RNA sequence: AUGUAUUAAGGAGAGUAUAACUUAAUUUAUGUUUAUGAUAGAGGUUAUCAACAUAUGAACUCUUAGAGAAAUUACUUAAUAAACGAAGUGAAUUGAAAUAUCUUAUUAACUUCAGGAAAAGAAAUCAAACGAGAUUCUAUGAUUAGUGUGAACGAAAAUAGAGCAGCCUAUUAAAAUAAGUAAAAUGGCUUUAAAGCUGUUUGAAUAUUGUGGGGAACCUUCCUCAAAGGCUAAAUAUAAUACAUGAGUUACAGAGAAAAGUACCGUGAGGGAAAGCUUUGAAAUAGUAGUUUU
């Protein structure tokens, strides 16, 4: 899906002030209380909705497609059928599910 | 100058003017005087009745269980102008 | 008219506001009017007054623990 | 009016969408402060499962040193003395959620389609008294408790000061509550080859045949057993004793009509219309005809302030727009199906030849 | 530094400089208003 | 046509414990050994 | 409570009349057995 | 977070059955299906043991007549936030390793006007000797042509997709086909010198029987279109609501807010928290015990 997303400094709720002094106040400089820094700051390099989606030429992907139908092939893996390949249920279940005398619990 | 300045003003809190009323409607106009003279126009006054020999109470037994109005095939049942009217003509006509 | 004290909303939470206010009136009879005295603490068991006053002192224990507890103290 | 139908729909969803808002805040204050109570009943449970493990251990060192636990002081973290629950755990007294109450009938239907009633013989199949039969006394639908009154479901509880003497013992014994999901009903059904009643555990009830009385509010079901197809009687079940009381309004008095309609003069004075409803509210609906005229009015000035300047108009432009009537009028001509046919040669001849 | 400059304050002056009536009737106090209400403010003038 | 699957039959009614006067039957007083349906 | 129900009900009953009386005012003034504007006679039961 | 659908004025005060919401604060009715549902009892306060659909009573005060210190006065069947749109006005930080042109930038912001969208729109358009055929949105074309001393700025044709609609008899009521206009000089904007916008001073022509505009200085031939009059849905922007999806979050995370623009700070504009549950209990730290050393 590639959707997660978070917020950066820039993004981060809060007016830009400049919260203590530049000096004068025997702590650490402090700019905006949307730095990383701070509690409630914003990740610098995190995820952000983006497309993770890649490229593959479409004679190595049919390359990979009958590739893996040879390694079932080979292996026994592979059982070709007749068409109207469907479960064979009984006759009589059948009549009664259309027929709607089955509870959906029973039919189940 | 901190958190009780933030609460909405009363008349109990200031003087110098600050008037202000709780509703309770016109009863006259103010003279150039400084008085009021009351216009018994807009005086209110109640209408109650007399209540003796009045049978009815506020509540009803309980062996009377609660039942609500039917209306078979009546979407506006209990507001049909067409009933109103058809159970005037026979019960009161003149008036 | 008789104001009513600042609150929150929600008694420690919410909002600063103010319930409306009470309104009393006085009214001069013609005729006197006497109120009967009130019953004696004895003569009170058609209210229950028994177990009444019994869940009101353990309010007023409740209130009065909670109280030293706000003066930052407690009960050795 | 068209207008003013738009000015109530509009008000309408103004109100309703404000109403949501506070209760949607006053939903969650509550079952915030309802879970905070009910976590002091899981706490008291977790105490007590950690204190049987110190205790069994204690037990098992010390032998012949065992402590009398059943004469220490009570423990303070919950009030409760030794072997003893308290009210609000013995009675099952917890408001519990929503979802948790549809989880608790599930097997005898729905909260509101309820199957089982008091006056059934019910089987306790959890807990310690396990395979316990007896008969239900009442039922509280708020949490989906029973109450069974057997001895053996009699459990030590501890109660608070404010509803006991000086003289009277701290704890006392009084019948547990269960969960509605922890039993299961108990019938004797008539074994078809042999001809014997034996009693039966039924595992699951399903409501049928049911049938609403919208006059009286009033509903009336059946209950039977899934995949047998057993309908269940309803347990012989008392009805309320209904009293008439003195500050009560006699029948005589309550059946007597005295309403006839009017219609030269209103059923009250007109003055009373006033107080019933607001005669200036936005939602008002039923105006007069002198008031929606004037509403008509005052689109009708506007419209016609619009086309004022048609006044202020050249023979020209009178000339220009005289002519629009006259072509618009006219029409747009049609094609003969005489005409039709000799296009339609063209088109073949120079399509297919 | 901090001064008292509350001193003395009355209330009349609060609901004249800082009161409803002052910026509904204006055109910079309406703008107020209209921020204070995007930003859900249940206190809009003093 | 009849089927090969049994369906649970209509409904029939149960006797009420207050109705039932077989001589030969007492309620049972612990739900070990009792049948579940 | 039960007080407070009751005074409700007196409130529906009366604003229920008003409109349904207002409404038949408008249904009589259109149906040919009632004349509205002879006050003393204003009913006549249909043939 | 994105997508889909629907919708197109928002808030506050006080009061009230503390799930129930407006002094009526739990109104009154209709139809259908009711365990093969929907997705032969008890129970009117010991209540609402019924869902869906269609109707219906009530719905206060302020924003919001006037006035005023909003929730008052005094009257009365007085009533429309933000964001998005168009035009007008229009910076600076910044980059050029300084800095004026330039860039930042037809940006932010402000003002006016307007609707649920607005704007734009059926060629006085582009192409190039073949032809395309209104507007709008996205991508490519394109770190291109080109401009600029530089730093940088930067198209169009065409192509693909989303939508597709043409008209004046405009599906709402408009033109007798447009003159102080086109255009020029000059001062500016835009910009490649053309085209386009514009203050001042001046100032044309009448249709392919070649009249007028354009085809990037400019002239000419040819081609192409037909200004000075107008109408037009959709794809687009924004907000609210609902739903769907998740190698999105799981409580110092997610949002500022799991009870929030609340508490609290500030005269004010404004700034702006902490706080989940019954589970688990790491480190630091404190008082002891055992062994050992002092
Ligand atoms: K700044
Ligand atoms: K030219
Ligand atoms: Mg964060
Ligand atoms: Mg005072
Ligand atoms: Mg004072
Ligand atoms: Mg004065
Ligand atoms: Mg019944
Ligand atoms: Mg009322
Ligand atoms: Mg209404
Ligand atoms: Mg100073
Ligand atoms: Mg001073
Ligand atoms: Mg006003
Ligand atoms: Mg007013
Ligand atoms: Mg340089
Ligand atoms: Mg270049
Ligand atoms: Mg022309
Ligand atoms: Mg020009
Ligand atoms: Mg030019
Ligand atoms: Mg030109
Ligand atoms: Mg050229
Ligand atoms: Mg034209
Ligand atoms: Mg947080
Ligand atoms: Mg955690
Ligand atoms: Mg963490
Ligand atoms: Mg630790």
């Amino acid at each position: 899906r590639g959707m997660a997303s978070t917020k950066t400094r820039y993004e981060v709720h809060g007016s830009h002030k400049k919260m203590s002094p530049q000096k004068g106040t025997g702590n650490a400089r402090r700019g905006t209380r949307q730095s990383p820094l701070m509690k409630g700051g914003g990740k610098t390099f995190g995820p952000k909705p983006r497309d993770f989606s890649t490229k593959l030429n479409k004679k190595v992907y049919d390359l990979a497609w009958r590739t893996a139908l040879s390694y079932r092939y080979k292996r026994g893996e592979l059982i070709v059928t007749e068409d109207g390949l469907d479960l064979p249920l009984p006759n009589d279940f059948l009549w009664l599910a259309g027929g709607g005398k089955l509870s959906r619990e029973l039919e189940d | 100058g901190l958190k009780y300045r933030k609460l909405r003003l009363t008349t109990k809190d200031v003087n110098k003017g600050f008037y202000k009323g709780n509703r309770t409607g016109s009863m006259g106009t103010h003279t150039s005087y400084g008085t009021y003279k009351i216009d018994y126009t807009k005086v209110r006054t109640y209408v109650c009745p007399d209540l003796t020999g009045f049978k009815l109470t506020p509540f009803v037994s309980k062996t009377i269980r609660p039942v609500h109005d039917q209306f078979p095939g009546d979407k506006l049942g209990p507001k049909n102008p067409a009933t109103y009217l058809a159970r005037w003509k026979s019960e009161n006509g003149l008036d | 008219v008789n104001q009513r004290m600042h609150e929150q909303r929600h008694g420690d939470v919410g909002n600063w506001r103010r319930p409306k206010s009470q309104k009393m009136m006085i009214a001069e009879l013609a005729k006197p009017f006497v109120w009967p005295k009130p019953p004696a603490e004895d003569a009170r068991e058609a209210f229950d007054y028994a177990m009444w006053k019994k869940q009101k002192t353990a309010q007023e224990q409740d209130t009065k623990f909670q109280g030293i507890r706000a003066q930052g103290e407690v009960v050795p | 009016m068209d207008k003013l139908l738009r000015r109530v729909r509009m008000a309408e969803g103004m109100v309703a969408r404000r109403a949501q808002r506070k209760n949607a805040l006053l939903k969650r204050i509550t079952e915030r402060k309802q879970n905070k109570k009910n976590g002091e009943a899981f706490t008291e449970a977790i105490q007590q499962r950690k204190a049987a493990v110190e205790a069994r251990n204690e037990d098992w060192m010390l032998g012949p040193l065992a402590p009398r636990r059943e004469l220490d002081e009570i423990t303070l973290s919950n009030g409760n003395f030794f072997g003893s629950l308290s009210p609000t755990r013995a009675l099952l007294e917890s408001e519990v959620s929503e979802e948790e109450r549809k989880a608790r009938v599930a097997w005898c239907g729905s909260p509101k389609f309820l199957c089982i009633a008091p006056g059934d013989r019910v089987v306790v199949i959890e807990g310690h008294h396990k395979d316990l039969i007896g008969t239900i006394e009442k039922l509280n639908t708020r949490n989906m408790t029973v109450e069974i009154q057997s001895e053996k479901l009699k459990t030590n509880t501890t109660v608070p000061q404010f509803m006991q003497n000086d003289a009277d013992k701290p704890v006392t014994q009084i019948y547990a509550r269960l969960p509605i999901s922890s039993v299961r009903l108990v019938h004797p059904l008539k074994d078809p080859q042999t001809g014997e009643y034996r009693d039966v555990i039924i595992r699951e009830l399903r409501p049928r045949n049911i049938v609403h009385d919208r006059p009286t509010r009033t509903r009336s079901m059946r209950r039977f057993v899934p995949g047998e197809n057993i309908i269940i009687p309803w347990p012989k079940q008392e009805p309320i004793k209904r009293e008439d009381q003195p500050a009560d309004t006699l029948r005589i008095d309550v059946d007597e009509k005295t309403f006839v309609p009017t219609l030269f003069r209103p059923p009250a004075p007109q003055q009373v219309l006033d107080e019933l409803r607001n005669k200036y509210s936005i939602f008002r609906t039923r105006h007069t005809p002198e008031y929606i005229a004037k509403k008509e009015q005052e689109e009708q000035e506007k419209e016609a302030k619009k086309s004022a300047a048609k006044a202020m108009l050249t023979p020209v432009q009178e000339y220009n727009r005289k002519q629009r009537e006259l072509r618009r009028a006219r029409g747009q001509p049609a094609l003969t199906e005489e005409m039709l046919a000799k296009i339609g040669e063209v088109v073949a001849r120079n399509k297919l030849g | 530094g901090p001064r008292p400059t509350m001193s003395g304050a009355t209330r009349l002056v609060q609901k004249r400089r800082h009161g409803f009536l002052s910026r509904v009737k204006t055109k910079n106090g309406q703008k107020t208003l209209k921020r204070r209400l995007a930003k859900g403010r249940l206190r809009l003038s003093a | 046509r009849q089927v090969n699957l049994v369906l649970p039959g209509q409904p029939t009614r149960a006797d009420a414990p207050e109705k039932i006067r077989d001589p030969n039957y007492e309620p049972a007083t612990s739900g070990a050994g009792l049948q579940e349906i | 409570r039960n007080v407070k129900q009751t005074m409700r009900g007196i409130k529906h009953v009366l604003t229920e009349r008003f409109y349904a009386w207002e409404d038949a005012v408008k249904l009589a003034e259109q149906d040919p057995e009632i004349d509205l504007s002879n006050p003393e006679n204003p009913y006549t039961p249909s043939t």
